[PDB]
C-alpha cells in the first residue's frame, strides 16, 4: 500500500528467512518496515434482547443438530428483523 | 548560541572588503580560477561596496582621520560619510543632528573636500 | 484546547493569587513578584528571597522592600538569636494590599466628612489630599503643605486641617505598630514568664494566668496608644487655632474604613426590614456611634492565642457586654436628632426607636431610648450573611437550605415533610447545592459494617464551611475580573501611553469609548463584588 | 556508615540512598513513587542502578573520567585583528561634552 | 574548583587499566570514521587493531581528564602516562 | 554530670536540657559499670581540635557532611561527651595488613 | 534567510517528581475522553469516535494514522487524554499522605493547628541546607504528630480528635476516612459534644429508629467535603507538611483525583484483531471506559433525577474503580461488580500497578533486564584444539548475527570486494546503508556489484561475524563477576558454541545439554570495551580470592600425570612427536640434553613437560616455585627437605624445568595460589 | 520479544546485569540495554520537563525550548505509565560541556 | 557591518585531524553560519576573528570532537536612521519594499516620512511627485527607522510558513530620496 521512498516500487516481498523479518521490494533495496512490530496475547434495553435472543438462540440450536456456525449466521438475520419491528409483538418462539 | 557581546564594534567597510578579498584569494577567488556554497555572499556584498567607488584606496584611511577628527559628527554619520553619499552638499546634511546649524561653511564644505582626499 | 478554556489562570490559585495580581496590576514588575514568594512560603528573611526569586541579590529586596513598606506592602519584624549579630523576619502586611483593593470606598469615605461643605472644590481638594496620601503611603503635612503651594490660606488648604482627627484617615505609625500583632503577643508575653521574682515553684497556674492577665492588660493600651494621643489633637501654636502635629507622620487607619464601609451593610440590611423612614433614622443613628465600636477591631487578639474550653467564653463575654457599657455612655440615649428632613413636631417621630425589634437592636437601660452594642454586632453580625445564594442557585435553594438551618442533621424523608416538592425537585435543589459546599453530609451506617446502599443519609450545615464557601468569591473573579483589567489593557497597549501623551484617527476614537465603558463596568463589578466580600472576611 | 546499623532489607536501602528510582527500581516500588511525590522530593540522578533507566552513561568505571584531545593551538594566532576604524571615528565624538 | 597546574600532581602515574579500555575504544571508534593515523599501518585492516597497534607506540595523541572527587580536575598526557 | 541510680524519668527530660551557654549531661548508673573506651574491641578513639577539623577537611578537601557518622548519643559518645558536629579520629588496629585509621563526624 | 540552528548536546540531571496539577492535565491532553465507549459498531470494525480510543489520543495497529501526528506506530509517541469527572475523590498512592495532610490541621476553620514560634521552630530546622531526604522524613515524623497531642485548635476554637481511616484493608468503606471526637473524657462539658447532642434530638426524638442502636459514627470527611477544606490549606504551613510550594503545584489540593489523565493508547496496545472483527480488549481501558460511564451518569444525575441514597453508592463505587485501576487492594468485599462481568469470580482484575511492580512486569524485569538483540543460543560442546578466549561459533548462526562496519579508507579492498559474495556465502555482507541514512539495503535486491563499486566513505556495512571479532560469551544464571567473557570469534563448521575447556570452571557450564549466550556488541569502541578489558586473559584470576579461576580439570590434569609421572620415559621420536603435537606446528623447539643416556636414551616425562614453558631458548619465560600437589606422603624428618616424599612431594621448578615432582591439579590445577599457570601469569 | 518460535532475542537479568558493573564496562553496558535493544528519540521541554513530539511541548505551545536526545524506550514508557498515574517525574537538563 | 562577540560549540569530526585547527574551526563555524541569521540581532556573513580557543571535549556516545570557542564575526545590523542605495523590486501602492543586490530584500519601507503629494499608478511607478517616479535596481538613497525580530516556528503537525524573520522598515522625509538624481 505504500510505495518505495526509492525506486517508487509498487510491490513488497516480507523476508521471513534470517528472522529479521524484513520488509522490502524486489526493485528498490531499501527496507520500509523494519523492526516489525508484532503484538501477543452494559446495560441498555436492546443490547439486553440481543442478549436474550442469543440465548433462546443457543437453546434450540443445537437441540436440532445444527452447526455453531448457522446460528450465529441467523442471529443477524433476527438483529435484522428486529428494524422493521416485525419481531416486536409476535409470538418469540 | 549564547552572545557575549551584541553591540560590539561599529564596523565599517573601507578595508573590510579588502578583509572578504583576501579571504577570497584563499578560497576559489571569485570568477577565474581555472583561467562550501559561502561563495554566494562574497560575489554578493563584494558588488556594490566596489561599484559605487567606480560609480579604491588604502592609505587615505589613515588621511580620512586628520580633519575628520574635528568634527560633531559622533560615530554615526562620521562613519557613514566614509561610503554612502560622498560628502556633498544636503546629502551629509540629511542626516546627522545639528549637521549644518552651529557649524556651516567649511563644515560642510571641507567634507566636499576631504572626499576628494580619497573619492 | 483553544486556551479560552481560562483553567490555568483559575482554579490552581487561591487565597495568595489575588495579592500577587493586585501589586502586579498596582505596583507590577519585580515589585510584585516578591510578595507572590513572601505569602506563599510564610515568613522569610532578606537574604533567603535570592535563594529563590533569582531577583539580583540585595539590590530588588532592599529597593522593592522599602518601596513596599512606605506604602506598607509588609509586616517588618527584625531580631537576634542568641549567638548575637541581628536578622529581619518580614510577612505580608496585615490586609495590607487591602488597603490598594478598596481605594475607591475609601475614596468614597468623604461623604461622611463632605458635610458642612458640598459641591465644591473643597470636595476635589480633601479628595486630591486623600488620593495623594494613600498613594504616597505615609505623610507628613508639614512636607506635604510644604510641597503645596504657600501664599494660600493654611488651615484653608489643610482641609482636614483640624478635621485629620474624625474617626477615619490618619494616626502615626509607630515603632512597632506594624510589628505582627501575632508576635508582639509573644514579645510582650515575655516579661511576664520571663520576669518571674521567685514567687513560689507550686503552681504555674499562679505563673499562667496572671501572666496572660498581665498579657491582656499590658496589651490594652498598645493598640490604644495609636487609637487618639492628644499630641496630634491638642497642639495649638501661636496665631492660629487647635492643630494636629504636622511633626509626625501619619497613615490612613482602615479601621474605620472598616466600620465606615460595614455600616452601610448594617442599612442596606435595615433598609429591609424597616421601613424608609426610620431606616434613615437608623442610617443617621450609626454616624454618631460609628465612632466607637471596635466592630473589625474588635477580633484583635482572637488571632494568635490558643482558645479555650473556658478562658474563650471569658474572652467573648466580655467582648459581650463591654463597650455597650462603658462606651454605652457614648452610645445613644437621647440623640440630638441630629439633622433630619420628620419635620414639625420631631419628637415622638424620634420615639420610633423601638419599631425596630427583629432581629436586632431593640435593648437598652430599662426604658431610655437606647440599643445595645458591643453584644449587639455578636447577635448581629452572625445574622449579616442575609441572602448569599440568592439569584445563583435559584430561590428554591433557599427554602431548604434555610430549613437545614433550622433543625440540624436532619434526613430528606422529613424534609420532603417539613419542606415539600416532589422528590424529582429536591433531588436537584438539594444535590445541586451539596456540590457548592454548604449542607454537607452525615452519614451513619445500618445493619451493615460500613456499604454503599447499607445505611442512611443525613444533611447539616457547619456555617463555617458555609461562610467559608465564600470566600472563593475573593478567588472568584477578584481572580479574573483584575485579569480583565489587566489583559485587556494591551489591546490599546501601544495606543494607551500614545493617548496619555498625545494631550486625533478613527479607529483611535473608535475603541476609546469601547475599552473605557468596558472598564467603567469591571470596575463596577469591583466594587460590587467587593461590598459583598465586605462581609466573611471579617465579622 | 551513618551511626544507626542498619539497611540490607526492603528497610536497609531507605537507610541513605536518595535515589527513588533504585529504592523504586528495588523492592516497594509503587509506594516509593507515591511517597516521593507527595513530599516533592528532588532526586538527583547520580548512581548505576539509577543512569542505567535513563540509559545515560555510567558515573564509575570507564565512566570515571572524561577524555579530551589537546587542541595544538598556538595563541599567537588569536589576537584580534583590525586597522582601528573605531579608534579614527572615536575623536569626533570626544568634543563639544 | 579550576584546572591543576601540571607540576604538582597527586595521582598513580600509571595507566588505570581503565585507560586501557576507554582509550583504545574511543580512539578505535575515531579510527572508524576515516581519521589518520600516526603509526606506520602494516599490512591488516578494520579499527581496533590498528589502534592497539598504535598506543603500543604511545602516539595516541588523547589527553586522559580525571576528576578528583571535588571536581579539582586534573590532567596527564597519553604519551606520558605509563603502561 | 549527675548520674540516675535505678529510675529514669521523662519528667526530668522532658525540659532538661535549659541551659543554651553551657550543657548537662545524663548517665544511668547501670550504663556506667566497667568504662567502654577501655573493653576491647572498641578502639581507642581521639577527639581533635576545631582547627584541627579545618586540616582534616583540607586534606581530603570535604565540606562537612559527607564522612561516616557518629550518631550522638552512641554509648562512646556519651562517655566521651562529643557535642553536635564535632569529628572523632579512630585509630582501629586488626590484622589484615596492619594498623590505620578512619574517622567519624557526631551528628 | 534561514534563522540559525543552535542545539546542544544535553544530558538528564535529576528528576523532578511532582503531583501533575489539576488543570495541567487538559492543558496537555488532546481530546476530553468524556463522552462514552460503545466504539461505534457500526462502519469500520470499532473505528472508535471520540470516546476511550480516540485516533487523536493515539493509535493501536499498523492501520490508521495518528491524527495529531500521523505516522501510525513507528514514528508517534502516544498523546495523553483527560477525563471530566463528576465530584472528586481520594487516589489510593496519595491516600495514607492525604490522611497525613489532613492528620495535622484542624479541620474547622482549616488552618495548620500547630503554633507561635513552634512553627518557626520546626520551620527553621528544615531550611538547613545539609539536611537530607532522611531528615525530610523524620522531621516531618516528629512535627506531625505534635497535631495528635494539640488537643484543640489555635485561632478556631474548635477541637479535633484521631481520623482513623475506617476498617483496615477491605476496599468495602476503607477509603472513607473519619475523624471527629475522641476524649469525651467524662467531667469535660464538651460545647461541641453539647451542640452535638442536641442536634440528634431533632431526629431520635423525630424518627428513633436509629436511637442509640446506629449511635457513635463520629462523622466522616467526604471526599468532596475534604477539597473545600483543602483549599484553605495554602501558603502559611504549606511545605511545613512537606510540600515545597513553588507556586506551580498549587498546594494539598492536587492530591486528590479531578480530571484523570487517560493514559496513552500506546500503553494501552488494542489486542490484535484475531481472526475476524471481534478484537480483544485490554484491561485498563475497559476499566476508564467504565469510569466515563458511571461519570456520566452522576453527571446527568445530580442535575435532575436519582437520589440521596442512591448517589453516594455510585460516586462510591466511582472510588473503587479509580482506586482498583491504578492498585491492587480491593477485590472484593462483596461489592460486586459493573459493566462486562457476567459474575463468574475473575480474580485477575488488573493490568496496572502490577504491570510497574512486582514479579517481571516491567519495572524489574522489563527495564533493568531488558531482553537484548543481537544474540544467540545453542547447546555445547568442547574444542580443545581451540585455543583459550575463543568461541567457535557455528557459521549458520554467524551468517545472521552480523557486526556493523563503517567503512572507510583501509576498509574498502576487504569491503567493496566483501559484498559481491552475498549473504548466503559466509564471509560476506548483507545490509548496506549508504551515506545518506536512507533506511538500508540488502541482498533481496540483486545487483551489487556496481552497487558495491561505490561505497563512500561514510557508508556503513553489516558484516558477517568474520574470524576474531569481539564475541561475549555468557552462561546460564550467573553467579558472580565472571560469567560474561569476551572471546576472538572463531567461525568453524556443524553447530553449536565450542569453547575451550579450559573456562569450563568459571561457567561451571558441565558441556552436557547446558546452554550458552552470545552477545556481539555493536558499537566500534564496546568490542574494545570487551575483548580488551573484560576478555579472558586479563580475567583469568577471579576478583574474590584473587585466585586462578581458569585451569586444566579433569582430562587436562590427569593426562598431564601421565606424562608428569616419574616411572614414564620418552624416546627422541615420541618425545620429538609430542613435543610436536603440544603447538601443532610454528614454534622452535630446543631439545635439552636428554635426561639419562647411554643405556639408549631417553628422556624424562618431566623434560617433556618443562619444555611446555619454555619451548625455545627466546620465549621470556624464566620461572620457579615449590609446593605440595596433593596426596603428599612426608618423607623422613632425616630428609631436610620435603623433596624426598616417596611418591613424588614437592614440585619444585627451577631455571624453568621441573626438577621433582608430579604435578596433578595443585602446580597446574587451579585452586591455591602457587601455580604453573598462577606464577607464569 | 521472548524465546524461539515467535523470534529470538536473549535476557540480561537483574541479576545477570550486575557482572558487567563489577568489570566496570560502561560503553558495553550502554551499548547493550541501550542502543541494541530499544534506541528511542525523546523530546523534552528544557522548562517544565515533560516528553512532547517532534516540534511541540504541548504542555506549554512551544516549539521552542526543547530539546532532542536519546533514551530508552522502556524508560519513557515508564514517563507515561507513571505520568498516567499522578505524578510527574518532570525532566531537568544540563549540557554536557563546559564542566 | 559591525563587528560582534559570540560563544558557540564547535564540532569538528574526524576527517579534518589532517587540516590544521582553525581551519577546520573556521569551516565548521561558516557551515553553521554564513548567511544564517542569529536572531535579535540580525544576520551574520563570515567568521572575522577567532580567539579563546581551548582544550576541546570528546563526548561518549560519539567521539566526534567538540570544542566550544567565542569570537567576534561579521554580522549586518548597521543603526536605526540611514540612507543607503536600494530600490523597488516587490511592492505595493503603500511604500516599497527596497532591495540591495545579491544580500536579501527584507526592507519594507511604509509611507509616512516618504513625501506627502504623490499619486500612485500600477504602471511602474509607485509614487509619482510634484518629484516623480523611480526605477527598480536603479541606486536610490533610502532611510530606514526601525528593524521587526520575529522568530515564530511554531510547527505544528495540525499545520502540516510566513518567513518576515528579519526586516526593516521608514521612510524618505527629505529630498532626492527615492531617486538619486534628484540630488547629486
Ligand atoms: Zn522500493
Ligand atoms: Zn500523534
Ligand atoms: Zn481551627
Ligand atoms: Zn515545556
Amino acid at each position: 500500500m505504500p510505495v518505495c521512498k526509492n525506486c517508487h516500487g509498487t510491490e513488497f516481498e516480507r523476508d521471513l528467512s534470517n528472522a529479521n523479518n524484513d520488509l522490502v521490494c524486489k526493485a528498490c533495496g531499501v527496507v520500509s518496515e523494519d523492526n516489525p512490530i508484532v503484538s501477543e496475547v452494559a446495560l441498555e434495553s436492546r443490547e439486553a434482547t440481543l442478549n436474550n435472543a442469543r440465548r433462546k438462540l443457543r437453546a434450540v440450536s443445537y437441540a436440532l443438530h445444527i452447526p455453531e456456525y448457522i446460528t450465529d449466521a441467523a442471529f443477524q438475520w433476527y438483529k435484522l428483523a428486529l428494524a422493521n419491528n416485525f419481531v416486536q409483538g409476535r409470538r418469540s418462539q | 548560541m549564547k552572545v557575549l557581546e551584541e553591540r560590539n564594534a561599529f564596523l565599517s567597510d573601507y578595508e573590510v572588503l579588502k578583509f572578504l578579498t583576501d579571504l577570497e584569494k584563499k578560497h576559489l577567488w571569485d570568477q577565474k580560477s581555472l583561467a562550501p556554497e559561502l561563495q554566494g555572499i562574497t560575489r554578493n556584498v563584494v558588488n556594490y561596496l566596489s561599484i559605487n567607488k567606480n560609480f579604491m584606496s588604502d592609505e587615505s584611511f589613515a588621511e580620512l582621520m586628520t580633519k575628520l577628527n574635528s568634527f560633531k559628527l559622533f560615530k554615526a554619520e562620521k562613519l557613514q560619510i566614509v561610503n554612502q553619499l560622498p560628502a556633498n552638499m544636503v546629502h551629509l546634511y540629511s542626516i546627522v543632528e545639528e549637521c549644518d546649524a552651529r557649524f556651516d561653511e567649511k563644515t560642510i564644505e571641507e567634507m566636499l573636500e576631504i572626499i576628494s582626499g580619497y573619492a | 484546547v483553544m486556551t479560552i478554556s481560562s483553567l490555568e489562570q483559575r482554579t490552581l490559585n487561591p487565597d495568595l493569587f489575588l495579592y500577587k495580581e493586585l501589586v502586579k496590576a498596582h505596583l507590577g514588575e519585580r515589585a510584585a513578584s516578591v510578595i507572590g514568594m513572601l505569602v506563599a512560603l510564610g515568613r522569610l528573611s532578606v537574604r533567603e528571597l535570592v535563594e529563590k526569586i533569582d531577583g539580583m541579590d540585595v539590590d530588588s529586596v532592599k529597593t522593592t522592600l522599602v518601596s513596599l513598606t512606605q506604602l506598607r506592602c509588609v509586616k517588618y519584624l527584625q531580631e537576634t538569636a542568641i549567638s548575637g549579630k541581628k536578622t529581619t523576619y518580614y510577612y505580608y502586611n496585615e490586609e495590607g494590599i487591602h488597603i490598594l483593593l478598596y481605594s475607591g470606598l475609601i475614596i468614597d469615605e468623604i461623604i461622611t466628612q463632605m458635610r458642612v461643605n458640598d459641591e465644591e472644590e473643597h470636595k476635589q481638594l480633601v479628595a486630591e489630599i486623600v488620593q495623594n496620601v494613600i498613594s504616597l503611603g505615609s505623610l507628613t503635612v508639614e512636607d506635604y503643605l510644604s510641597s503645596v503651594t504657600s501664599d494660600s490660606m493654611k488651615y484653608t488648604i489643610s482641609s482636614l486641617f483640624v478635621q485629620l482627627c474624625e474617626m477615619g484617615y490618619l494616626i502615626q505609625i509607630s515603632k512597632l505598630h506594624y510589628t505582627p500583632i501575632e508576635d508582639l503577643w509573644q514579645f510582650l508575653y515575655e516579661k511576664h514568664y520571663k520576669n518571674i521574682p521567685r514567687n513560689s515553684p507550686l503552681s504555674d497556674l499562679k505563673k499562667r494566668s496572671q501572666a496572660k492577665m498581665n498579657a491582656k492588660t499590658d496589651f490594652a493600651k498598645i493598640i490604644n496608644k495609636p487609637n487618639e494621643l492628644s499630641q496630634i489633637l491638642t497642639v495649638d501654636p501661636k496665631t492660629s487655632l487647635r492643630i494636629v502635629k504636622p511633626t509626625v507622620s501619619l497613615t490612613i487607619n482602615l479601621d474605620r474604613f472598616m466600620k465606615g464601609r460595614r455600616s452601610k451593610q448594617l442599612i442596606n440590611l435595615a433598609k429591609t426590614r424597616v421601613g424608609s423612614v426610620t431606616a434613615q433614622v437608623y442610617k443617621i443613628a450609626l454616624r454618631l456611634t460609628e465612632q466607637k465600636s471596635p466592630k473589625i477591631r474588635d477580633p484583635l487578639t482572637q488571632t494568635g492565642l490558643l482558645q479555650d474550653l473556658e478562658e474563650a467564653k471569658s474572652f467573648q463575654d466580655e467582648a459581650e457586654l463591654v463597650e455597650e457599657k462603658t462606651p454605652g455612655l457614648t452610645f445613644n440615649a437621647i440623640d440630638l436628632a441630629r439633622h433630619l428632613p420628620s419635620a414639625s413636631l420631631i419628637n415622638s417621630h424620634l420615639k420610633i426607636l423601638a419599631s425596630s425589634n427583629f432581629p436586632f437592636l431593640n435593648e437598652t437601660k430599662p426604658g431610655v431610648y437606647y440599643v445595645p452594642y458591643s453584644k449587639l454586632m455578636p447577635v448581629l453580625k452572625s445574622s449579616v450573611y442575609e441572602y448569599v445564594i440568592a439569584s445563583t442557585l435559584g430561590p428554591s435553594a433557599m427554602r431548604l437550605s434555610r430549613c437545614i438551618r433550622d433543625n440540624k442533621l436532619v434526613s430528606e424523608k422529613i424534609i420532603n415533610s417539613t419542606a415539600l416538592m416532589k422528590e424529582k425537585d429536591i433531588r436537584s435543589t438539594l444535590a445541586s447545592l451539596i456540590r457548592y459546599n454548604s449542607v454537607e453530609i452525615q452519614e451513619v451506617p445500618r445493619t451493615a459494617d460500613r456499604s454503599a446502599s447499607r445505611a442512611v443519609f443525613l444533611f447539616r450545615c457547619k456555617e463555617t464551611h458555609s461562610y467559608n464557601f465564600m470566600r472563593q468569591n475573593l478567588e472568584w473573579n477578584m481572580a479574573n475580573l483584575l485579569f480583565k483589567k489587566e489583559k485587556l489593557k494591551q489591546e490599546n497597549s501601544t495606543l494607551l501611553k500614545k493617548a496619555n501623551r498625545d494631550d486625533l484617527l478613527p479607529s483611535e476614537l473608535n475603541q476609546l469609548k469601547m475599552v473605557n465603558e468596558r472598564e467603567l463596568n469591571v470596575f463596577a463589578r469591583l466594587s460590587r463584588l467587593l461590598s459583598l466580600w465586605e462581609v466573611f472576611q471579617m465579622a | 556508615y551513618k551511626g544507626e546499623v542498619l539497611g540490607i532489607t526492603r528497610f536497609g536501602l531507605s537507610k541513605m540512598r536518595d535515589s527513588v528510582l533504585q529504592l523504586a527500581s528495588f523492592e516497594k516500588t509503587t509506594d516509593h513513587l507515591f511517597d516521593a511525590a507527595f513530599y516533592m522530593k528532588k532526586d538527583a540522578v547520580e548512581g548505576v542502578s539509577e543512569c542505567i533507566i535513563l540509559g545515560q552513561t555510567m558515573s564509575i568505571g570507564t565512566g570515571s573520567f572524561k577524555v579530551v584531545k589537546g587542541t595544538n593551538i598556538s595563541e599567537k594566532d588569536l589576537v584580534p585583528k583590525r586597522c582601528l576604524f573605531e579608534s579614527l571615528s572615536n575623536e569626533a565624538a570626544l568634543k563639544a561634552n | 574548583e579550576k584546572a591543576i597546574p601540571k607540576d604538582q600532581r597527586a595521582t598513580t602515574p600509571y595507566m588505570t587499566k581503565y585507560e586501557r579500555a576507554r582509550i583504545l575504544g574511543t580512539r578505535a571508534l575515531q579510527i572508524s570514521m576515516n581519521a589518520p593515523v600516526f603509526v606506520d599501518l602494516e599490512g591488516e585492516t578494520d579499527p581496533l587493531r590498528i589502534a592497539m597497534k598504535e598506543l603500543a607506540e604511545k602516539k595516541i595523541p588523547l589527553v586522559i581528564r580525571r576528576y578528583l572527587p571535588d571536581g579539582s580536575f586534573e590532567d596527564w598526557s597519553v604519551e606520558e602516562l605509563i603502561v | 554530670i549527675f548520674v540516675y541510680q535505678n529510675n529514669i524519668t521523662p519528667s526530668a527530660m522532658k525540659l532538661v536540657p535549659s541551659i543554651p551557654p553551657a550543657t548537662i549531661e545524663t548517665f544511668n548508673e547501670a550504663a556506667l559499670v566497667v568504662n567502654i573506651t577501655h573493653h576491647e574491641l572498641v578502639p581507642k578513639h581521639i577527639r581533635l581540635s576545631s582547627d584541627e577539623k579545618r586540616e582534616l577537611l583540607k586534606r581530603y578537601r570535604l565540606k562537612e557532611s559527607q564522612l561516616p557518622r557518629i550518631q550522638r548519643a552512641d554509648p562512646v559518645a556519651l562517655y566521651l561527651g562529643l557535642k553536635r558536629g564535632e569529628v572523632v579520629k579512630i585509630i582501629r588496629k586488626s590484622e589484615t595488613s596492619g594498623r590505620y585509621a578512619s574517622y567519624r563526624i557526631c551528628m | 534567510k534561514e534563522v540559525v540552528v543552535s542545539e546542544t548536546p544535553k544530558r538528564i540531571k535529576g528528576l523532578e517528581f511532582s503531583a501533575l496539577s489539576a488543570a495541567d492535565i487538559v492543558a496537555q491532553s488532546e481530546v476530553e475522553v468524556s463522552t462514552r465507549d460503545l466504539f461505534d459498531l457500526e462502519k469500520d470494525r470499532a473505528p472508535k469516535a471520540n470516546g476511550a480510543l480516540d485516533p487523536k489520543m493515539g493509535v493501536s495497529s499498523s492501520s490508521l494514522e495518528c491524527a495529531t501526528c500521523h505516522g501510525n506506530l513507528a514514528s508517534c509517541h502516544g498523546h495523553f487524554g483527560h477525563l471530566k469527572l463528576a465530584l472528586p475523590v481520594f487516589h489510593i498512592g496519595y491516600f495514607k499522605a492525604t490522611i497525613q495532610i489532613l492528620q495535622g490541621i484542624c479541620k474547622n476553620c482549616s488552618a495548620i493547628l500547630l503554633s507561635e514560634t513552634d512553627k518557626r521552630q520546626f520551620l527553621h530546622e528544615l531550611r538547613r541546607p545539609g539536611v537530607d531526604n532522611l531528615r525530610r522524613m523524620g522531621i516531618l515524623k516528629k512535627i506531625l504528630d505534635q497535631c495528635k497531642k494539640q488537643r484543640r485548635c489555635l485561632h478556631c476554637g474548635a477541637l479535633n480528635g484521631v481520623v482513623k481511616k475506617a476498617a483496615a484493608g477491605a476496599g468495602s468503606a476503607a477509603l472513607k476516612i473519619i475523624h471527629d471526637t475522641f476524649r469525651w473524657v467524662g467531667k469535660k462539658s464538651a460545647p461541641e459534644k453539647d451542640i452535638w447532642v442536641g442536634e440528634w434530638k431533632e431526629v431520635l426524638a423525630h424518627n428513633p429508629e436509629l436511637e442509640r442502636y446506629v449511635k457513635r459514627c463520629m462523622d466522616d470527611l467526604n471526599p468532596l467535603k475534604t477539597l473545600n477544606l483543602f483549599k484553605q490549606i495554602k501558603s502559611a504551613d504549606c511545605e511545613l507538611l512537606g510540600i515545597d510550594a513553588t507556586v506551580p503545584s498549587g498546594r494539598p489540593e492536587t492530591y486528590i483525583w479531578r480530571y484523570l489523565p487517560a493514559p496513552p493508547v500506546c500503553i494501552r496496545p488494542s489486542v490484535m484483531m484475531q481472526d475476524s472483527p471481534a478484537s480483544n480488549e485490554d484491561d485498563l481501558t475497559v476499566k476508564l471506559t467504565e469510569i466515563v460511564w458511571t461519570s456520566s451518569l452522576i453527571k446527568a444525575g445530580l442535575d435532575k433525577g436519582i437520589s440521596i441514597n442512591n448517589m453516594m453508592e455510585h460516586w462510591d463505587y466511582l472510588q473503587l474503580t479509580v482506586a482498583m485501576y491504578i492498585n491492587s487492594d480491593s477485590v472484593n468485599p462483596a461489592m460486586l461488580p459493573g459493566s462486562s462481568n457476567g459474575g463468574g469470580k475473575v480474580k485477575p482484575i488488573r493490568g496496572f500497578c502490577q504491570r510497574l511492580k512486582g514479579k517481571q512486569g516491567r519495572f524489574r524485569g522489563n527495564l533493568s533486564g531488558k531482553r537484548v538483540d543481537f544474540s544467540g543460543r545453542t547447546v555445547i560442546s568442547p574444542d580443545p584444539n581451540l585455543s583459550i578466549d575463543e568461541v567457535a561459533v557455528p557459521d549458520r548462526v554467524a551468517k545472521v548475527l552480523t557486526y556493523p562496519e563503517k567503512v572507510t579508507r583501509y576498509n574498502r579492498h576487504k569491503l567493496q570486494e566483501l559484498i559481491v559474495n552475498g549473504p548466503n556465502v559466509h564471509p560476506g555482507a548483507n545490509y548496506l546503508l549508504k551515506r545518506n541514512e536512507d533506511a538500508r539495503r540488502n541482498l533481496r535486491y540483486g545487483d551489487r556489484m556496481k552497487l558495491a563499486k561505490n561505497l563512500q566513505i561514510g557508508d556503513v556495512v553489516e558484516r558477517h561475524l568474520e574470524d576474531g571479532d569481539v564475541v561475549l560469551f555468557n552462561r546460564q544464571p550467573s553467579l558472580h563477576r565472571l560469567s560474561i567473557l569476551s572471546h576472538y570469534a572463531k567461525i568453524r563448521p556443524w553447530r553449536t558454541f565450542r569453547l575451550n575447556e579450559c573456562v569450563c570452571t568459571p561457567y561451571n557450564a558441565d558441556f552436557d545439554g547446558d546452554e550458552m549466550n552470545l552477545h556481539v556488541p555493536q558499537t566500534e569502541e564496546a568490542r574494545a570495551e570487551a575483548i580488551n578489558l573484560m576478555g579472558v586473559k586479563n580475567n583469568l584470576l577471579t576478583p574474590k580470592s584473587g585466585e586462578p579461576i581458569i585451569a586444566a580439570t579433569q582430562d587436562f590434569i590427569t593426562g598431564s600425570y601421565l606424562i608428569s609421572h616419574k616411572d614414564s620415559f620418552y624416546d627422541r621420536a615420541t618425545l620429538t612427536q609430542l613435543l610436536s603435537m603440544m603447538s601443532d606446528g610454528i614454534e622452535h623447539f630446543d631439545i635439552p640434553p636428554p635426561a639419562i643416556m647411554k643405556p639408549y636414551y631417553l628422556w624424562t616425562g618431566k623434560q617433556v613437560f618443562s619444555l611446555l614453558i619454555k619451548p625455545n631458548h627466546n620465549s621470556p619465560v624464566v620461572i620457579n616455585l615449590d609446593a605440595k600437589n596433593k596426596v603428599f606422603v612426608p618423607p623422613k624428618s632425616k630428609s631436610l627437605p620435603n623433596e624426598m616424599s616417596q611418591n613424588d612431594g614437592f614440585v619444585i621448578i627451577r631455571g624453568s624445568q621441573i626438577l621433582s615432582g608430579v604435578m596433578d591439579k595443585s602446580v597446574l590445577g587451579d585452586g591455591k595460589k602457587h601455580s604453573v599457570f598462577y606464577t607464569i601469569l | 520479544t521472548e524465546g524461539r518460535s515467535r523470534d529470538g532475542g536473549l535476557r540480561l537479568g537483574e541479576m545477570e546485569r550486575d557482572c558487567v558493573i563489577a568489570y566496570g564496562a560502561s560503553q558495553l553496558l550502554l551499548e547493550r540495554l541501550m542502543i541494541s535493544s530499544d534506541a528511542f528519540e525523546v523530546d523534552v521541554c528544557d522548562k517544565c520537563g515533560l516528553m512532547g513530539y517532534s516540534g511541540w511541548c504541548t504542555t506549554c505551545k512551544s516549539a521552542e525550548n526543547i530539546i532532542k536526545m536519546t533514551i530508552p524506550y522502556a524508560a519513557k514508557l515508564l514517563f507515561q505509565e507513571l505520568l498516567s498515574m499522578n505524578i510527574a517525574p518532570r525532566l531537568r537538563l544540563e549540557d554536557i560541556f563546559q564542566q | 557591518f559591525i563587528l560582534s562577540k559570540i560563544a558557540d560549540l564547535v564540532r569538528i569530526p574526524p576527517d579534518q585531524f589532517h587540516r590544521d585547527t582553525i581551519s577546520a574551526i573556521t569551516h565548521q563555524l561558516n557551515n553553521k553560519f554564513a548567511n544564517k541569521i542569529i536572531p535579535n540581532v540580525g544576520l551574520c556573513i563570515t567568521i572575522y576573528d577567532l580567539l579563546t580557543v581551548e582544550e576541546g571535549q570528546l563526548k561518549p556516545g560519539d567521539g566526534s570532537s567538540y570544542i566550544n570557542v567565542t569570537f567576534r564575526a561579521v554580522v549586518f545590523k548597521p543603526f536605526l536612521g540611514e540612507i543607503v542605495t536600494g530600490w523597488i523590486s516587490k511592492c505595493t501602492a503603500e511604500g516599497i519594499k527596497v532591495s540591495l543586490l545579491g544580500i536579501f530584500d527584507d526592507i519594507f519601507i511604509p509611507q509616512n516620512m516618504l513625501f506627502e503629494g504623490c499619486y500612485y499608478t500600477p504602471e511602474e511607478s509607485a509614487w509619482i511627485w510634484p518629484k516623480l517616479y523611480f526605477d527598480v535596481n536603479e541606486k536610490i538613497r533610502f532611510r530606514i527607522e526601525r528593524e521587526v525580530f520575529v522568530d515564530v516556528k511554531p510547527k505544528s503537525p495540525k499545520e502540516r510558513e510566513k518567513p518576515p524573520a528579519y526586516a526593516l522598515l521608514g521612510s524618505c522625509q527629505t529630498d532626492g530620496m527615492g531617486l538619486v538624481s534628484w540630488w547629486e
